[PDB]
This record gives C-alpha cells, structure tokens and sequence, in this order.
C-alpha cells in the first residue's frame, strides 16, 4: 500500500526556500508556485504520468 | 577521557541534506544558522 499527500502546504516561511535564484522562471510577473499546490503527479504502472 | 563527541547536527533542516539522491549535505554555515558535522565514532555506521 502506498500513501501520498495532496494538498500540504509547508506552513513556515523558512521551510519555503529554493535552492538557487533561477531554477523554475516564467515570463509571468508573478511565479505561479508560491501558490498552494492542489493536486499530485506520479508514474503509472507502465511509467505513464 | 572527560570529552563528548558531537553528532551530525544542524540549526536548519534545509542544509541538512542535500538534492542528489544520495549523500547528505556538507556546508558550514550558510547566513547564520550552522551545520556541525559528525566527529563520533559513528562516521561510517546508522544509515540515513
């Protein structure tokens, strides 16, 4: 049996770091992924998405 | 001897370990927290 969270969000400020300035950009002026992640994504029996 | 040895310990959970599937993290200190790392006689032994 295998368990997965879906909706966590890393409540601290300090928990909600990344590892270097420019690792996911957008053209957008607001990074969408400070947004609080609503769904989970994982491998399928034959490696599907 | 009257002497303690220190663990693998850390002030942040972030520096702790690292992203590379594998090792943990090495760094001193990054702004003002710290990482004192393992001088016990346990260098090679408790897995990760």
């Amino acid at each position: 049996t295998f368990i997965m969270p879906m909706g966590v969000f890393q409540a601290n400020s300090m928990d909600r770091y990344t590892r270097h300035a420019g690792d996911f950009s957008t053209v957008s002026e607001q990074d969408p992924r400070q947004f609080p992640p609503q769904g989970i994504f994982f491998y399928n029996k034959d490696g599907i998405l | 001897f009257q002497e303690a040895y220190p663990p693998l310990c850390s002030s942040d959970a972030a520096m702790l370990r690292t992203a590379h599937a594998g090792e943990t993290g090495a760094d001193e200190v990054h702004l003002a927290q710290y990482l004192i790392r393992d001088a016990s006689p346990l260098r090679g032994c408790l897995p990760l």
